[PDB]
């Protein structure tokens, strides 16, 4: 019984009270958790199973930031609404006549949401 | 009197222009300051949807459009550079603008969504007002050649408006500023023509100069 009760950032188990007496567990068994919102699994749902690993829990990132790239106004607007996941890299273009503050080309997806926030400025 | 008329008409757009100097500066402060919360409203508001609908973002982007009641003390401030040239029009659409923002629902998208396209046409509507001011002031000239070229200028300039309503003014703010200060006008484009519609407007804007220009030496 190596797995001690799962602490996750941005998340936890279903039923905590029902389920902590039997903790710690054995290597092999898993558990429904959830992520709040704004937070993804790995498997890109609201919910996913945590595994006891020899070496931890596993997924060892549980929940994951997604972040929704925002229509720009005067902006190349390919990217308009299109998911993606925390550590997540997009080149942003304006228009000319429009530029992004500081000159920045690239927002990433971080813990926080995009990284600059892009937007097309005069 | 011909020349009487047209050095009052000469000082008439000097007035205007330093008047509305600022114009095309003060309508980006605002396109600048309110970009992120626009753009957050049409994110989550498309009937295509996929994308979630975080109301709480939309709800965040409606209070910084809200907040003091600000944006329309801005668009205000540009009804007032106008007046003389009665922008009635603008100061419904600022008026019926601001209701829109007193009387915007909470957690409704679809509402939010119509802020936001009233937003973007109050903003035309003000790039308009300059135009259609300066219209005016064009149309008590009665030299054939500046009035021809006058309404080519002003039809140009729409149509520029029409594609991209910053881009447009401060292109016209430009030129007028050129015909007031004795500057010719620079045709070379600035954005390797992006905007299809810059080069016909700063062909219109070259042959205005020389017709005002023509005016002036008659008083010179
Ligand atoms: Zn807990
Ligand atoms: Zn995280
Ligand atoms: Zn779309
Ligand atoms: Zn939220
Ligand atoms: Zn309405």
């Amino acid at each position: 019984k190596p797995c001690d009760y799962p602490d996750i950032k941005h998340g936890g188990l279903y039923h905590e009270n029902m389920r902590r007496p039997y903790f710690p567990v054995a290597v092999g068994k898993y558990y429904s958790y959830y992520c709040d919102e704004h937070f993804e699994t790995p498997s890109g749902s609201y919910w996913d199973h945590i595994h006891c690993t020899q070496d931890g829990w596993s997924p060892a990132v549980p929940c994951l930031r997604k972040c929704y790239f925002p229509y720009l106004e005067n902006g190349y607007n390919q990217n308009h609404g299109r998911k993606f996941v925390q550590g997540k890299s997009i080149d942003v273009a304006c228009h000319p006549g429009y530029a992004l503050p500081k000159a920045q080309t690239t927002v990433t997806c971080m813990e926080n949401g995009w990284s600059p926030t892009p937007r097309c400025i005069r | 009197a011909m020349g009487r008329l047209n050095q009052r008409n000469i000082n008439e757009l000097k007035i205007f222009f330093e008047k509305a100097k600022y114009y095309s500066i003060k309508l980006d402060a605002i396109y600048n300051e309110y970009t992120e919360a626009y753009n957050d409203i049409m994110t989550y508001s498309e009937v295509n949807n996929v994308t979630d609908s975080d109301k709480s973002k939309v709800n965040q982007a409606i209070s910084i459009l809200k907040k003091d009641n600000k944006i329309v003390n801005k668009f205000k401030e540009l009804e007032k550079i106008i007046e003389e040239y009665k922008p009635i029009f603008l100061s419904k659409l600022i008026d019926d603008f601001a209701i829109e923002l007193d009387q915007a629902v909470d957690n409704d998208v679809s509402n939010a969504r119509h802020v936001a396209d009233s937003y973007k046409k109050l903003r035309k509507s003000v790039v308009l007002a300059y135009i259609e001011s300066f219209d005016v002031i064009s149309s008590k000239f009665v030299d054939s050649k500046f009035v021809e070229a006058s309404k080519k200028f002003v039809n140009k300039a729409k149509e520029f408006v029409e594609e991209n309503d910053l881009i447009a003014l401060e292109c016209i703010v430009k030129t007028i500023g050129d015909m007031v200060n004795d500057r010719e006008i620079n045709s070379r484009s600035r954005y390797d023509n992006f905007y299809k519609k810059e080069a016909d407007f700063l062909g219109a804007a070259v042959e205005l100069e020389g017709a005002y220009k023509a005016i002036k030496q008659t008083l010179l």
